[PDB]
Parts: structure tokens; C-alpha cells; sequence
């Protein structure tokens, strides 16, 4: 559904994971940061699209980026 | 040298007949703009000091100035008088089309030139007297220009004393100017 | 000028003075003549008939409205209407704008600059008020030394 | 040196070379480099502009009040014909103050460069210092020359005098405007009744 | 008055600019602006089948390349100039 | 005076004093010259 | 790698808030692999809040 791209000038501060209410991201081994880690959204087809990650991403300009596309009925977030 | 102490540009260095670095705006600072400037500098002072015998040898003959000698061709009938003599072929839409064949043809020969040195001096059939083939060149081009930027002021000051001063001529304005020149000068336009 | 009459020679300014005065009159019928509220309104009168009387003699431009109308152009007459004024305006309102623009970077250069505009330093504030007061020779000295404006390299420019 | 304010640090730009420097900038409207050349020249050309203002609206009105002169006033007389227009003599001192003060732009950008006559050159101008055009035209007795302290005394009383015009010549426009008496007059009614007759009873 | 000569010396001028004055003026012009060009082709090379210049229509055998499209344009404004002048005589 | 002072330097406080001040100017112009439309000047 | 530790650069970043403005180095990564080793302290906040941000030093330039 939504797409969920991180870009490079992550810093592995982990917060994009924390700040994630669905599950989306998750932490993954990399050789460009001093922490040694950066984010990826595999699960961005139960992303809804808050961008609770792009409001902790401290990246300027930031890393973790939400792209709101096709909207299905796991990204608008229906009990019924 | 149009001011004493004044840096010259390094654009204009003095060899130019007239060269004496007056750009205070900065328009000929684009190379192939003023290769175009140095030609148009020239064919409107010679078009100007081909004026100024035009609108004074006029009015000091007595046959008006340059403005009711204009005036014919907005009336029907003005019959086109030349030295106090209507000619026979004096026609608005006759003269005119004349002129848009002859100097039109003239000005189309005189943009052909490939080279930028004969599009300001051509020579050979407009020099039939030799003296550009003479031992003085530089000066004569110097005279070219400083009569040519002299007669420039005047078509300049030409046109701008029949808007002040309408149904009167230069010598008219030099006639008026004779009388009582302390009460009479510029500042009549610049204080109305 | 412009199809108006003088406010001095206007019948219809003549007019608004005669029917403001009695408006004003029939007010003062309902007080006693040295009671506290008939000395307002006769104090609003001499404040009415200044008035009229004063905007008769700048040579004030009246319509047909009776109504005093300014001339904005240039005017040699008109000058006290928006030319002078304005040059009093600009004068203050440019007083204004430079002694907040030399009081940025006198606080700029601090040890915390943005302490200095929540808490503005009063003798760092009113020893430069008092030098707005000279404001046009230092503005376009500012604009000819280039110290007014700052070159576009140094300057936060968005994205295209 | 004195100054015009004790106990008040004088200004790093003004260091006391320059004639008549009582440490007198409390605005800073000569602080920036290479302004201080700019602001000498413009107190010179404004100090003798005064001093010549001073000559010919107190000196004339002066020799009127005992009337020996019979001139009128010098608010006055922009109205007083002549044998040429007021509107023409404007432009005709503007096409001549085009030639001089041109000639004295061109010393303030670039000195010793216009000291020489633009018609025969063997006329040059003997001044070294920049608004000091020392010459046969403007120096003809050569007081402008010597030790350098007995130049800057009478530099010194070249601006003091000349700042004292200034200060008159912009009183006698304040009192034209307010009054509409001439200054000697307005001299001649505060020695009458000096308590009488005072800026607020003028208003 | 006078129709007859008035159009044809006015068309014969403006013919007589396109064909000995303007014509160094026009072939250089035709050539440097050229064929109009949309993203670095032609339109007729783009794909266009109603945009490709004819040339049999203009071929010419005039021999400075003077074509009928120029009789066509120069006449047109020997017309256009020719009965500007006629209107402003009949007045 | 180390600290009650720079209450008083305060953005609302010198607003208040400014505005305060200014507007008690303004006022008392429009006392002794009032229904000012033409600057005689 | 870097320019300087304790240096003024200025950012050639277009998306970053402080295009064109003056920041000051506080650390540069050694370490090799990393794409963004500089990092540049502001005196001003962006909109997040934060003023520490990791930049290349291609995109620096010693001002
Ligand atoms: C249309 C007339 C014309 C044109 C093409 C030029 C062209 C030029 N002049 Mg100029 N000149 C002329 C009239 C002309 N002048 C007249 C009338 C004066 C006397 C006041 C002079 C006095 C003058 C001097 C003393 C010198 C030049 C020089 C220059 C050259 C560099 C400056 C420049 O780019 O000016 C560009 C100017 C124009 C394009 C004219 C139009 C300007 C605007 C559009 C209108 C202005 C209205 C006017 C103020 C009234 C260039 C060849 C310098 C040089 O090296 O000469 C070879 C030089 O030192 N000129
Ligand atoms: C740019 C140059 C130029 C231009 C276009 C004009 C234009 C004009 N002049 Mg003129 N004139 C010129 C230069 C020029 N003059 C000079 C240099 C002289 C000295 C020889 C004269 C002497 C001259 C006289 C004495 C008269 C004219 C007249 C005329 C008018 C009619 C000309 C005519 O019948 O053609 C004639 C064409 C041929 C002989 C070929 C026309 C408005 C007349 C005028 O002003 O109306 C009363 C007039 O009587 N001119
Ligand atoms: C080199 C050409 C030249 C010369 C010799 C003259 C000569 C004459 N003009 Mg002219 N004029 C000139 C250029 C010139 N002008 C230009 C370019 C302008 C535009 C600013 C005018 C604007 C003009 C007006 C509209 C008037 C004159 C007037 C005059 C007289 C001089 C009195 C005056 O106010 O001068 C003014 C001269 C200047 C402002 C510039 C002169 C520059 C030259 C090089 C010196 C005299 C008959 C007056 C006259 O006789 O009419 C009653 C008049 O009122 N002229
Ligand atoms: C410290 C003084 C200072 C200076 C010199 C200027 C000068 C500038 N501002 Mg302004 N401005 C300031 C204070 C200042 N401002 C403050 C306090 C605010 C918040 C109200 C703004 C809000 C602001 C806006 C909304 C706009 C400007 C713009 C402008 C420009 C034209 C003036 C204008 O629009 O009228 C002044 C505009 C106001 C809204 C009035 C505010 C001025 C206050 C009263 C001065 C306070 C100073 C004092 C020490 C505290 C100019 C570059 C315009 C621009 O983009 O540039 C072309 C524009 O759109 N400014
Ligand atoms: C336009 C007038 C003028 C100018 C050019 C200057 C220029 C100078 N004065 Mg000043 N001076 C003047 C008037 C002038 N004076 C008068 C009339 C007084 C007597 C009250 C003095 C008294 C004086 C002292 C005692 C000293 C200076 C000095 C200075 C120097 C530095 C300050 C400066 O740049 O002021 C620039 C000033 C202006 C550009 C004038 C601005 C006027 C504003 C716009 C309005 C003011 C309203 C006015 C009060 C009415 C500079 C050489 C110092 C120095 O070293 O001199 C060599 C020095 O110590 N001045
Ligand atoms: C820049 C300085 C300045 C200015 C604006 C003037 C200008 C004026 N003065 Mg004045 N004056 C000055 C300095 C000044 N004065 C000085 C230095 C003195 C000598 C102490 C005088 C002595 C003086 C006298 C004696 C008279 C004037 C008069 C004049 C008027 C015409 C001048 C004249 O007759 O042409 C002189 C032209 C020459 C070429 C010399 C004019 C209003 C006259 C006046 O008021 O009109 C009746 C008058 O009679 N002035
Ligand atoms: C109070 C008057 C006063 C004083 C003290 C001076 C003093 C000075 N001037 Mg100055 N000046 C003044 C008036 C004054 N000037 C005025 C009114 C003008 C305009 C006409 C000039 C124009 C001027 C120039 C442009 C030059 C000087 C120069 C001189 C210097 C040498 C001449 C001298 O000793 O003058 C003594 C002055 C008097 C005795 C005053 C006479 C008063 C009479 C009686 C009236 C000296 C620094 C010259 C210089 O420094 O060159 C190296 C120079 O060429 N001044
Ligand atoms: C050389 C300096 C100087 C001298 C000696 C005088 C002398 C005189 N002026 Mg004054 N005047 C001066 C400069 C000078 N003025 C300045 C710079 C201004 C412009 C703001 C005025 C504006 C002025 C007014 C409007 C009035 C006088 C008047 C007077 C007289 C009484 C003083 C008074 O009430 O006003 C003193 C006012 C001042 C602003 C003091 C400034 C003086 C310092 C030294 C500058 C007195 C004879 C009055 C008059 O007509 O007398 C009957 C009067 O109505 N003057
Ligand atoms: C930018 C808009 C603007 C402008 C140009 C003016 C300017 C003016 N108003 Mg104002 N006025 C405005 C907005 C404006 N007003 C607003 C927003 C209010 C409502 C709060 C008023 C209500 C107001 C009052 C109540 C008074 C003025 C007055 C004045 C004059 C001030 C004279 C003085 O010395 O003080 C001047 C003509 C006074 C005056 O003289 O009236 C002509 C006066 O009576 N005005
Ligand atoms: C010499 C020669 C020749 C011949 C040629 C010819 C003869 C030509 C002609 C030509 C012509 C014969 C042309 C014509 C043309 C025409 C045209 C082209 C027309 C057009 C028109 C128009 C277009 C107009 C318009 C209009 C209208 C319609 C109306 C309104 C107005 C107007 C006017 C605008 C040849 C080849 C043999 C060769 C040799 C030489
Ligand atoms: S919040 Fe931003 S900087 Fe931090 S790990 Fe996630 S994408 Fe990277």
C-alpha cells in the first residue's frame, strides 16, 4: 500500500522503529553509520501512513521518507 | 578622457577613434554588443550631420524650418515645395515608397559587409577624393566622431526645442536665444 | 485641481459646520449652562469650530460631499497633505526599522542571541535609539559601503 | 585633547589628526572605513558655503540696519530682479557648479589627479592635501603652506569658524520661518527685551 | 482613385524588395531559424505526415531561389501596403 | 536589579512600557493638537 | 578524513535546513564505509528541534 523508503543519511538511532505503531520498520545491519545499522520497511503493506517515524527521524532532511499511494483497508485503518 | 583621473574600463583602451571611456552604465561591456555599438555610433551621427545642414541652411534661406516643411503630408494637399518650387512628383505615397525602395536598398548593401572594419569605413566608391589613401587616418576618424557626437547633440537639441517651444525652429530658437539670452534659456522648460 | 472647490469658499463644508454645531446646541438645551456636562460640549464646540477654521486655511480641496478631500500627487499647493507627512512618517517609521535591525546585530554577536530578543538589553536598546535618530545617511551608507545587504551565497535559500 | 564630552571615550575613527576633532561622532556616521574622507570633504565644502552664507545674509542685513547698502532681505531676495531671470540663474550656477564641484569629485576618488588645467597645462595647482586646492587661483598669498602644526591651527580655525556659520545660517532660516524678521533685526530686538523675546514667545 | 496603377506599382515595389533587397535577408533567416523543431526533430520527422515542407510546390526556377510561397508574401504585403495607400487617398 | 531588572527588560513589560509610553504620546498630541488632517509643516 | 574538527563550514546540502549557512564540526568518522562521517553543529534549530546533522564533505565547504 504505502510505500516506505529510507534514504542514506540515517544514523541508526533507532527512533523510526520506536515511533512505529504498525510494525512497519525494523533495524537491519549496515556499513554506513557509526551505528552500524539502518532502518527498512518490509512490512510497508500494514503501514498506515502516520509518519510517526518521519516526526522522529532527527535527519535533516529526513531519512526515513512516507509516500502515500494506493490506500487499502490496512492503511486506513477500519475495525469494520 | 571624459574625466581626468577616471579609470578607463578595461573594455575601452584608447586605440577606438573617440575612445575616451564614457560608459558609465556599462553597455558596450558585452563584447559583440559593442562591435555593434561602433557601427551604430557611426551611421547616426552621419545620418545627424547630414541633418544639421538640412535644418539650418533651410530656415537661414528663409523657406521654414524643419517641421512646417514637414507638415505637408498630414495635409491633403501640401504640393511637396523645395526651394520655394513644388515638384511635380511630390506625392505622400509617392516619396514615400521611394524611400522605402532606395534607402532600403542602400541599407541592405551596407549590412552585407562581412567584415567589421568596412562596415564603419568602407573606402573605395565613398572615398572618390583619396583621403583615406593619406598620410593622416587616425585623426580624420577622431574628426569623425567628435563632429559626428556634436551634431548628435544638436539633432538631440533639434527635436526637443519644437516640443517645448512648438511652431518655432532651431535658428528661431537661435534668433530668440539672440535678443535677450538671460531671460530666455532652458530653465523656461525646466520652470514652466 | 481635480474638480474640487477650496474647503474655505465650499458651501457644503459651510454646511457640515452648521449642522455639526447644532447637533451640538440641542445637546446643551437638556444641561444647566454651568453644570459639568455642558462644559464638554461646549468644549466640543471651540473643538468643532478649530477644526473647520483650521482646515480652511491649509487650502484643503472640498467636493461636492463637503467633505475635505487630500491630493496625493505632488502638488506644490498640496504638499502638508501626503508628501510632508509622509516624509515625517518614513523618517520615524525608518527610525524604527533600523534601530531594530542594529539592535539584531548587536545581539547576534553574544553569547546567547536568542536571550537578547525575549530580555532586550535596555542600555544595549537606548544606545542605539538615540543613533536612529541619523538613520538615512546611515542606510545608503550601509547600501554604498555593502554593508545593508548580504550577498546570496550566505543567504538560507529553499530548494528548487 | 579636549573633547566634547568629559568623561566620554573618544570614538576609535576619530583620532585627533584631523583639524577641529573634539571626538564628536555619538551616532557614528563616520565609523566605516574610508568614510572619514568622505565626511572631511563634505564639512569643508559646508563650512565654507556657510561662511560664505554667513557673509551675505548677516553682513548685507547688518550694513542695511545702519543703510549704506539699502539690499534686502535674503529671504526676500529670490524675489528682487535682476538683469537676468531667477529660473535662469539656477541652471546657469548648476552648469557651473557642474564644472567645479566635478572637478572637486574627481579629488576626493582620486587625489592629485586633477590638479593640473584641463585647457594649458603649465597651470597646475600647487595643493598637496586632498580639499586644500593650494594655486595661484585660490591661495594667491600662500597661507596654506608650512609646518604641519602651523597648518593644522589654521585648519583648526577654518571649521570652528566655519561651524559656528553653519549653526547661524541654519538659525536664520528657522527665525525667516517663524518670525519673518531679518536675523540683524532679531539681533536688535534681544538686546531690547532679551526675557521677551525667546524662542517659545515666538512659538 | 487610379486602382490600376496604384496596386500594381505598390505590389511591384514590395516584390521588387523581396526579390533584390530583402531576399539575402529572407534566405538567411529561413536558414538559421530553419524547419521548426520540437524536442530536437522535426515535426515531419517526429512522425508528421502533414508537416513535411512541400517541394514540388517550391520548386523554383527563378535563379536566386525566389519561389511562388515569396510571390505569395511579398505580393501580399505589395497588397496590404497597396490598399493602405488606396483608403488613405480615397478619404 | 540583577534579576528584578530583567523582568522589566522583558518582551511583554517593554512592550507594555513602549506602548504604554507611545500611546500616552500620541494621546497627548491629540490633546493640544487635535483633528490633525494636514501637517502645516 | 573531513576538513577540520572545531572548523566553520557551510552546507552546499539543498534539502537541509541550513543551506548556505555557518555551522561549526563537532566530529568526523573515521571509520571507512561511512557516507555522512561530518557532523556540523548549528546555532539554530530546525523544525525538529535538533541542530546535529551528518553530512559528506562534499557537501561542505570551508567558509
Ligand atoms: C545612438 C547613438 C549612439 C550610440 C550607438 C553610441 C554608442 C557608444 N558610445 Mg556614444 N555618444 C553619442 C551617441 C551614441 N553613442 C552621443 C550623442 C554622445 C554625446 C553626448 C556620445 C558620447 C560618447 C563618448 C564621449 C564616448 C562614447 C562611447 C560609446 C561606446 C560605449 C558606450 C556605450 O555602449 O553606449 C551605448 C549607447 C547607446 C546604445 C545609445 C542609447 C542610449 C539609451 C538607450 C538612450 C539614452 C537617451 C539619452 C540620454 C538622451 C559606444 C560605441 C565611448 C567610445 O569608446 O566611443 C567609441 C566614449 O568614450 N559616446
Ligand atoms: C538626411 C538628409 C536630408 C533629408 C531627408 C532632408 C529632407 C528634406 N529637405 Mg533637405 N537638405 C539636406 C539634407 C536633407 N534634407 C542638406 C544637407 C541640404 C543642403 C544641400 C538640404 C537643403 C534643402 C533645401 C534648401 C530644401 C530642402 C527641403 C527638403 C524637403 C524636400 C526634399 C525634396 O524635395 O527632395 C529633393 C530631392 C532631390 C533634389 C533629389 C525634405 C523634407 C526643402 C524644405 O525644407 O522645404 C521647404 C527645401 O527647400 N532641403
Ligand atoms: C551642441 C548643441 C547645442 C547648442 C549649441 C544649443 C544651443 C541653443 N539651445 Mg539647445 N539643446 C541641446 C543642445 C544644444 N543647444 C540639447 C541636447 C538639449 C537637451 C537638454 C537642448 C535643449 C534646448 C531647449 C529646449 C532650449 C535650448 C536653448 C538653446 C540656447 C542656449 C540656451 C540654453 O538654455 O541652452 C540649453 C543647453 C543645454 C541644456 C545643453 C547644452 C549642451 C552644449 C554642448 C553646451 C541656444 C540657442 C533654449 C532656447 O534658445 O530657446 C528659447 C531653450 O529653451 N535648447
Ligand atoms: C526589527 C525591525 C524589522 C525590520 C527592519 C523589518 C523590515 C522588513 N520586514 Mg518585517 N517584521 C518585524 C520587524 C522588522 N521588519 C517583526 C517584528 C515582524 C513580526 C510582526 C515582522 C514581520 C514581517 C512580515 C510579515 C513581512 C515583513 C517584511 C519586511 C520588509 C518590509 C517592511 C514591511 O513589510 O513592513 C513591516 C511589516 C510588519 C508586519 C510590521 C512589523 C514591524 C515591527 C512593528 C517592528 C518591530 C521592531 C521592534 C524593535 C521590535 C523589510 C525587509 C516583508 C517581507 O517579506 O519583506 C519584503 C513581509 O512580508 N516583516
Ligand atoms: C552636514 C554637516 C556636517 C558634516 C559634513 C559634518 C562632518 C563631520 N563632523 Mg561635524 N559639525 C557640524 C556639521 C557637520 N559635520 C556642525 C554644524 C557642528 C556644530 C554643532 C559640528 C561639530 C562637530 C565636532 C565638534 C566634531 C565634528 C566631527 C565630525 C566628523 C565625524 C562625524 C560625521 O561624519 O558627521 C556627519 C554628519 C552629517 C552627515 C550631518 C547629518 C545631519 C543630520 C542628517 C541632521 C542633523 C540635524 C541638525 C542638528 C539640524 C566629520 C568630519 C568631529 C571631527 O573630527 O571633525 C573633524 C568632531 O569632533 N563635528
Ligand atoms: C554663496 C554666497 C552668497 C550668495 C548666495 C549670494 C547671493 C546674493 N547676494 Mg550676496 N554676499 C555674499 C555671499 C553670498 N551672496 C558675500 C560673500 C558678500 C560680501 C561680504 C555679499 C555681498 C552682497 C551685497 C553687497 C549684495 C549681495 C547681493 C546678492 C544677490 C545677487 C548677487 C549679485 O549682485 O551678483 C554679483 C555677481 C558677480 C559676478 C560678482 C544674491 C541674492 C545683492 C542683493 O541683495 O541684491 C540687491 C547686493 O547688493 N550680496
Ligand atoms: C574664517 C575664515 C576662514 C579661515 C580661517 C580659512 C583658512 C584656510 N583656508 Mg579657507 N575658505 C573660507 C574661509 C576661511 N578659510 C571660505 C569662506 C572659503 C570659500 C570662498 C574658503 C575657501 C578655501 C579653499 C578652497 C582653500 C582654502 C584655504 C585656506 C588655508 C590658507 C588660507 C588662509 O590662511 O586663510 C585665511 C583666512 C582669512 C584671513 C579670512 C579672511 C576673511 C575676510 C577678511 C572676509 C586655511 C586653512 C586654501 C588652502 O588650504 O590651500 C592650501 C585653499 O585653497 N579655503
Ligand atoms: C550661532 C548660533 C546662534 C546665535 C548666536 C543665535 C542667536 C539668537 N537666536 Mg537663534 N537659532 C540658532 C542659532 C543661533 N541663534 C539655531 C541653530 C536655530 C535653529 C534651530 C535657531 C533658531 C532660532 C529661533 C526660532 C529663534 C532664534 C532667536 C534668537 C535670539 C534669542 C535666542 C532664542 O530664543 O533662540 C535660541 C534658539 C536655539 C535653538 C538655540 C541654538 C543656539 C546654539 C548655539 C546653536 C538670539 C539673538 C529668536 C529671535 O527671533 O530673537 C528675537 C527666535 O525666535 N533662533
Ligand atoms: C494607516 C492608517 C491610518 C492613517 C493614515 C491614519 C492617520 C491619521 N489618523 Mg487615524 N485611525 C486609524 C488608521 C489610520 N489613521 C485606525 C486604525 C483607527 C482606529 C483605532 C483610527 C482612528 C483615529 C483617531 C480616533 C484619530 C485618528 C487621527 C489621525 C491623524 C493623526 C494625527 C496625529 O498627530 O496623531 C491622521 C490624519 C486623529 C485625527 O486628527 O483625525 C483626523 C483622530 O481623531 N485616527
Ligand atoms: C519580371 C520577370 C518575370 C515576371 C514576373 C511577374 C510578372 C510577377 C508578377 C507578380 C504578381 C502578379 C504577384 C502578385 C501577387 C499578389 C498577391 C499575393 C495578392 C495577395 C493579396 C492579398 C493577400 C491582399 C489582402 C487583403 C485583402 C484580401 C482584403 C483586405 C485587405 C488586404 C489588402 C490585406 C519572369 C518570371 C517572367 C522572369 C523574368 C523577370
Ligand atoms: S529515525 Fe531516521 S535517522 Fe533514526 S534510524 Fe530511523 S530513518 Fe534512521
Amino acid at each position: 500500500a504505502h510505500s516506505v523508503k529510507i534514504y542514506d543519511t540515517c544514523i541508526g538511532c533507532t527512533q523510526c522503529v520506536r515511533a512505529c505503531p504498525t510494525d512497519v520498520l525494523e533495524m537491519v545491519p549496515w556499513d554506513g553509520c557509526k551505528a552500524s545499522q539502518i532502518a527498512s520497511a518490509p512490512r510497508t503493506e500494514d503501514c498506515v501512513g502516520c509518519k510517526r517515524c518521519e516526526s522522529a527521524c532527527p535527519t535533516d532532511f529526513l531519512s526515513v521518507r512516507v509516500y502515500l499511494g494506493a490506500e487499502t483497508t490496512r492503511s486506513m485503518g477500519l475495525a469494520y | 578622457e571624459w574625466l581626468p583621473g577616471n579609470p578607463r574600463p578595461s573594455y575601452l583602451d584608447g586605440s577606438a577613434p573617440g575612445d575616451f571611456g564614457f560608459d558609465p552604465l556599462g553597455l558596450g561591456e558585452v563584447p559583440e554588443n559593442l562591435e555593434r555599438f561602433k557601427e551604430s555610433e557611426l551611421i547616426h551621427a552621419r545620418w545627424a550631420m547630414l541633418a544639421v545642414p538640412g535644418v539650418l541652411i533651410p530656415e537661414a534661406l528663409g523657406y521654414g524650418n524643419w517641421v512646417s516643411a514637414q507638415k505637408w503630408a498630414a495635409t491633403p494637399g501640401g504640393q511637396a515645395t523645395y526651394l520655394g518650387n513644388p515638384v511635380p512628383w511630390g506625392n505622400l505615397p509617392v516619396i514615400l515608397a521611394i524611400e522605402f525602395l532606395a534607402i532600403a536598398f542602400a541599407e541592405s548593401q551596407r549590412n552585407g559587409e562581412p567584415d567589421p572594419e568596412k562596415r564603419k569605413y568602407p573606402g573605395g566608391a565613398f572615398d572618390p577624393l583619396g583621403f583615406s589613401k593619406g598620410a593622416n587616418l587616425e585623426e580624420l576618424k577622431l574628426k569623425e566622431i567628435k563632429n559626428g557626437r556634436l551634431a548628435l547633440v544638436a539633432f538631440l537639441g533639434f527635436a526637443v526645442q519644437a516640443i517645448a517651444y512648438p511652431g518655432t525652429g532651431p535658428l528661431e530658437n537661435l534668433k530668440t536665444h539672440l535678443a535677450d539670452p538671460w531671460h530666455n534659456t532652458i530653465a523656461h522648460v525646466i520652470i514652466p | 485641481v481635480a474638480g474640487l472647490t477650496p474647503c474655505k469658499e465650499s458651501k457644503g463644508f459651510a454646511k457640515r459646520q452648521k449642522q455639526e454645531i447644532k447637533k451640538l446646541e440641542g445637546r446643551l438645551k437638556l444641561y444647566a449652562p454651568d453644570s459639568a456636562p455642558a462644559l464638554a460640549i461646549n468644549a466640543t464646540i471651540e473643538k468643532t469650530k478649530r477644526r473647520f477654521e483650521f482646515y480652511g486655511n491649509q487650502g484643503l480641496l472640498c467636493g461636492t460631499d463637503g467633505l475635505p478631500h487630500l491630493i496625493v500627487d505632488g502638488d506644490q499647493a498640496h504638499l502638508g497633505e501626503f508628501v510632508y507627512p509622509g516624509l515625517v512618517f518614513l523618517y520615524i517609521a525608518g527610525w524604527i526599522g533600523w534601530v531594530g535591525r542594529a539592535y539584531l546585530i548587536d545581539v547576534r554577536t553574544s553569547k546567547k542571541p536568542t536571550e537578547k530578543e525575549i530580555i532586550i538589553d535596555v542600555p544595549l536598546a537606548l544606545r542605539i535609539m538615540s543613533k536612529g535618530l541619523t538613520w538615512p545617511v546611515a542606510a545608503i551608507g550601509e547600501l554604498r559601503s555593502g554593508k545593508l545587504v548580504e550577498k546570496s551565497s550566505n543567504i538560507t535559500v529553499s530548494p528548487r | 585633547r579636549p573633547l566634547w564630552l568629559p568623561g566620554s571615550e573618544a570614538p576609535k575613527w576619530l583620532d585627533g589628526s584631523l583639524p577641529g576633532d573634539y571626538g564628536f561622532d555619538p551616532l557614528d556616521l563616520a565609523a566605516e572605513p574610508g568614510r572619514l574622507n568622505w565626511m572631511v570633504q563634505a564639512e569643508l565644502v559646508h563650512c565654507r558655503w556657510a561662511m560664505l552664507g554667513a557673509a551675505g545674509i548677516f553682513i548685507p542685513e547688518l550694513l542695511t540696519k545702519i543703510g549704506i547698502l539699502n539690499t534686502p532681505s535674503w529671504y526676500k531676495a529670490g524675489d528682487a530682479t535682476y538683469f537676468a531671470d531667477q529660473g535662469t540663474l539656477f541652471i546657469v550656477e548648476l552648469l557651473l557648479m557642474a564644472w567645479a564641484e566635478s572637478r572637486r569629485w574627481a579629488d576626493i576618488a582620486r587625489p592629485g589627479s586633477v590638479n593640473t588645467d584641463p585647457i594649458f597645462p603649465n597651470n597646475k595647482l600647487t595643493g598637496t592635501d586632498v580639499g586644500y586646492p593650494g594655486g595661484l587661483w585660490f591661495d594667491p598669498l600662500g597661507w596654506g603652506s608650512g609646518s604641519e602644526d602651523k597648518l593644522k591651527e589654521i585648519r583648526t580655525k577654518e571649521v570652528k569658524n566655519g561651524r559656528l556659520a553653519m549653526l547661524a545660517v541654519l538659525g536664520a532660516f528657522v527665525q525667516a520661518n517663524v518670525t519673518h524678521v531679518g536675523p540683524i533685526d532679531n539681533l536688535f530686538a534681544h538686546l531690547a527685551d532679551p526675557y521677551h523675546t525667546t524662542i517659545l514667545q515666538s512659538l | 482613385a487610379n486602382t490600376a496603377l496604384t496596386i500594381t506599382l505598390s505590389t511591384g515595389a514590395l516584390l521588387f524588395l523581396g526579390r533584390f533587397v530583402f531576399l539575402p535577408f529572407q534566405r538567411d533567416n529561413v536558414s538559421r531559424q530553419g524547419l521548426p523543431v520540437q524536442n530536437g526533430v522535426t515535426h515531419f520527422d517526429a512522425g508528421d505526415s502533414r508537416a513535411q515542407e512541400v517541394t514540388s510546390f517550391l520548386k523554383t526556377n527563378d535563379p536566386a531561389g525566389f519561389t511562388i510561397v515569396d510571390v505569395l508574401a511579398w505580393g501580399a504585403l505589395g497588397h496590404a501596403v497597396g490598399f493602405f495607400i488606396l483608403a488613405t487617398i480615397n478619404n | 536589579m540583577q534579576d528584578v531588572k530583567t523582568y522589566l527588560s522583558t518582551a511583554p513589560v517593554l512592550a507594555t512600557l513602549w506602548f504604554g509610553f507611545l500611546a500616552g504620546l500620541l494621546i497627548e498630541i491629540n490633546r493640544f493638537f487635535p483633528d490633525a488632517l494636514v501637517l502645516p509643516l | 578524513i573531513g576538513p577540520k574538527r572545531g572548523s566553520i563550514v557551510k552546507v552546499l546540502r539543498r534539502e537541509s535546513y541550513w543551506f548556505n549557512d555557518t555551522g561549526k564540526v563537532v566530529a568526523v568518522d573515521q571509520a571507512p564505509g561511512v557516507r555522512y562521517p561530518v557532523v556540523v553543529r548549528f546555532d539554530k534549530v530546525n523544525y525538529a528541534g535538533v541542530s546535529t546533522n551528518n553530512y559528506s564533505p562534499d557537501e561542505l565547504e570551508q567558509s
